[PDB]
């Protein structure tokens, strides 16, 4: 299971509280993110990641890594 | 100057600013150098090395957030007292994509020793180049100070 409405979630959480949400298409951004290379996870897509628990907590960890500012 | 300049790029949240020096952000997600629950602050030692970090590395450019380009400005004493990590002499496995045990532990070990307040580490992206990390809880961080400078502007999928 995919479970992007939980990744729509957390990245609309992160631009109300950071950003700025009118005009923002968060299921258009992530549709990009999932299926591009993500250096911080070794130049996987992360849509590959998903098909397992461990793979959603990585994914997930990473976008918010993008709030928090933490090195990944 | 008797301080040195390092830098994030950086967003206000809903119980943590752009310009925190506690260390909330990393200690709600950890990061390479940190587990979830132990506040440490990321900072690069260039503007360039903060943008490879922050925008590239975690491929967030396209996002309307309300980024800052944060100056955290170092005591040079407090610096002169830190820990220098190398690929030479870091655990092998510290550079590992995704971040694995071997730099969260290095960093862990780090954090809770309190053998200093700062630890240079090379950056995964250009290992020659360096980033920050703050021990808030370490008494020699005293005096460090961090302000928004500007609005950080550059995003590689800007449209114009």
């Amino acid at each position: 299971v995919l479970g992007l409405a939980k990744l729509v979630g957390q990245l609309e959480d992160m631009v109300e509280e950071s950003g700025e949400t009118d005009g923002f298409d968060a299921p258009e951004w992530l549709s990009s993110w999932l299926r591009q290379p993500l250096p911080a996870l070794g130049g996987v897509n992360p849509i590959d990641l998903l098909d397992t628990m461990e793979g959603q907590a990585v994914v997930s960890r990473a976008l918010a890594q993008i709030q928090s500012g933490a090195f990944a | 100057p008797v301080t040195t300049s390092f830098w994030r790029i950086a967003t206000d949240a809903r119980t943590y600013e752009a310009d925190d020096l506690s260390g909330a952000g990393a200690k709600i997600t950890g990061g390479r150098w940190n587990e979830v629950g132990v506040a440490i602050v990321y900072a690069a030692s260039s503007r360039a090395m903060a943008c490879l970090e922050t925008v590239v590395h975690l491929n967030s450019g396209g996002l309307p957030l309300n980024r800052y380009l944060v100056e955290i400005e170092v005591p040079d004493e407090v610096l002169a007292s830190a820990e220098v990590a190398t690929p030479g002499n870091l655990p092998v496995g510290w550079d590992a994509e995704p971040a694995g045990r071997v730099s969260i532990s290095f960093g862990s070990q780090w954090a809770q020793s309190q053998r200093t307040a700062l630890l240079l580490v090379p950056s995964v992206i250009v290992p020659e180049e360096t980033n920050l990390l703050i021990n808030p809880a370490h008494p020699d961080a005293k005096g460090i100070k961090a302000r928004k400078v500007r609005k950080w502007l550059y995003d590689p999928r800007m449209i114009r």
